[PDB]
């Protein structure tokens, strides 16, 4: 069987070169024909192009002015290059070995067929986010909750890098609290929300504030939070 | 999006009406993991595919790319893209359809969701966020859609892949990233969260 990586050197700032590499192993990258697919947020799963050694390669129509796809022969290695990058570029890039055939449907001397590609073998493919982030604090909003029970919290917003810590009423409350794992959003800062679970009868009596350290950019936040 | 029990047939149609000779070929995507060749050349299968997926001819002219699926199993739960070649239409650069096959025979449990709308203070700072938390499901696969009012919203949401709980299910959250004048001006916002074929919907209005 043969496996691929798709890998970048690492992060893409607004109008740099997105550079990627689909590391081949099980097999040569000069036995077969290669391509680079992405998925989008904004758009669907989309073919970028092919490349092979022969020269047979092309680019997608909408891409084809920015895009760059190379063989690494040495290095056993398909090169992705994408100029200007931006926030649209941002998505999962996949490597996938690249088969072809004929579809014959009249007589070949009448051009009465045409080659189809297909893909057999993919990357997990790996995800690309455009952004200039630098280390920057989060800020620190309240998210507000008859019988029952309620959901109050706190949203920490657009800090960077991960990651930042949550506590409630400096440790006294730990009883029903869910912290929840941050989204990397289009900006390339996170955002997490820390909510507890509470009795609604209780929104009376208990006081609540939520803890936020941020250590990379030295912010300590307590933002009380109520209905 | 359709649902089948397993043992039952799923059909998934793909793609617009064939003008040419054709040589549809068909993708399987499941969640976070790489996606697989099912069909090539309308109806042939590559190794290992069984005999249980089946595609559409080529004929007559004006068919639409049809995958058949006999007596599903669970594993046969994803997205399911067709990649059409035709000889009347321009090679095609971005994969058709996306279709998502649930199974129903499942062990499972429902998300639990909780929807807030843009705080006070946030909106001061002339900024607006919806934060959706989906806690409590398994498997560990959810589908967030967001609605401005009746219509769905595709810009400005951010969902997080699902996480292991403590208690070994899963949470997630979306967020829906929001002008303050979109917030006031839609009469609500809802977030839909599909789960093993049903959908949780938690709506706030400002
Ligand atoms: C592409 O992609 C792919 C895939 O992916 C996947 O899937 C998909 C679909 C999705 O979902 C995603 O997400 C995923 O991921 C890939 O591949 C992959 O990879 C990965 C990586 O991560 C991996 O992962 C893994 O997984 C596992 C599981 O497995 C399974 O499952 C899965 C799913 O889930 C799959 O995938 C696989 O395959 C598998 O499957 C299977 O298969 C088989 C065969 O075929 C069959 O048969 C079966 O059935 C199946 N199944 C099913 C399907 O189900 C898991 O498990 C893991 O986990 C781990 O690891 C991690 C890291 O990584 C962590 O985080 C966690 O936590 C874990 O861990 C562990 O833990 C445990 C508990 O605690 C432990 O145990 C313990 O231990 C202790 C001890 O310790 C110690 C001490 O002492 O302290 C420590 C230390 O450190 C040490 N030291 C040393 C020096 O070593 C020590 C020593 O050892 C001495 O001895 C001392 O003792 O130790 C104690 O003992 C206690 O008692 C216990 O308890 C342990 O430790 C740990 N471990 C570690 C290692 O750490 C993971 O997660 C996977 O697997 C894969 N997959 C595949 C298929 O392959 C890839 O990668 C991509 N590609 C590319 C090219 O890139």
């Amino acid at each position: 069987q043969m496996q691929l990586q798709e890998s970048g050197p690492g992060l893409v700032k607004p109008s740099e070169t997105l550079s990627l590499t689909c590391s081949v192993s099980g097999a040569s990258i000069s036995d077969s024909y290669w391509s680079w697919i992405r998925r989008s947020p904004g758009k669907g799963l989309e073919w970028i192009g092919y490349v092979h050694k022969s020269g047979d390669t092309n680019y997608s129509p909408s891409l084809k002015s920015r895009v760059n796809l190379s063989l690494d022969t040495s290095k056993n290695q398909v090169s992705l290059s994408l100029v200007a990058a931006t926030a649209a570029d941002s998505g999962k890039y996949y490597c996938a070995r690249t088969l072809h055939g004929r579809r014959i449907y009249g007589i070949v001397a009448f051009n009465e067929w045409f080659t189809y590609f297909y893909m057999d073998v993919w990357g997990n493919g790996t995800q690309v986010t455009v952004s200039s982030a630098s280390t920057k604090g989060p800020s620190v909003f309240p998210l507000a909750p008859s019988g029952g029970t309620a959901a109050l919290g706190c949203l920490v917003k657009d800090y960077f890098p991960e990651p930042v810590t949550v506590s409630w009423n400096s440790g006294a409350l730990t009883s029903g609290v869910h912290t929840f794992p941050a989204v990397l959003q289009s900006s390339g800062l996170y955002s997490l929300s820390s909510v507890v679970t509470v009795p609604s009868s209780s929104l009376g009596t208990q006081t609540y504030i939520c803890n936020v350290n941020h250590k990379p950019s030295n912010t300590k936040v307590d933002k009380r939070v109520e209905p | 999006d359709i649902s089948v029990a397993p043992g039952e047939t799923a059909r998934i149609s793909c793609g617009e009406k064939s003008l040419g000779s054709r040589a549809v070929q068909w993708y399987q995507h499941r969640a976070g993991q790489a996606p697989s060749l099912i069909i090539y050349n309308n109806q042939d299968r590559p190794s290992g595919i069984p005999e249980r997926f089946s595609g559409s001819p080529d004929s007559p002219f004006g068919t639409t790319a049809t995958l058949t699926i006999t007596s599903v199993e669970a594993g046969d739960e994803a997205d399911y893209y067709c990649h059409i070649w035709d000889s009347r239409v321009p090679t095609k650069w971005v994969f058709g359809g996306g279709t998502t096959l649930t199974v129903l025979g499942q062990p499972k449990a429902a998300p639990s969701v909780t929807l807030f709308p843009p705080s006070s203070e946030e909106l001061q700072a002339n900024k607006a966020t919806l934060v959706c938390l989906i806690s409590d499901f398994y498997p560990g696969a959810v589908t967030v859609a967001w609605k401005a009012d009746s219509s769905p919203v595709k810009a400005g949401v951010e969902t997080t892949t699902p996480s292991k709980q403590s208690n070994n299910k899963y949470a997630a959250s979306s967020y829906l990233s929001l002008t303050p004048e979109q917030w006031k001006s839609h009469r609500s916002y809802s977030c839909q969260v599909t789960h093993e074929g049903s959908t949780v919907e938690k709506t706030v209005a400002p």
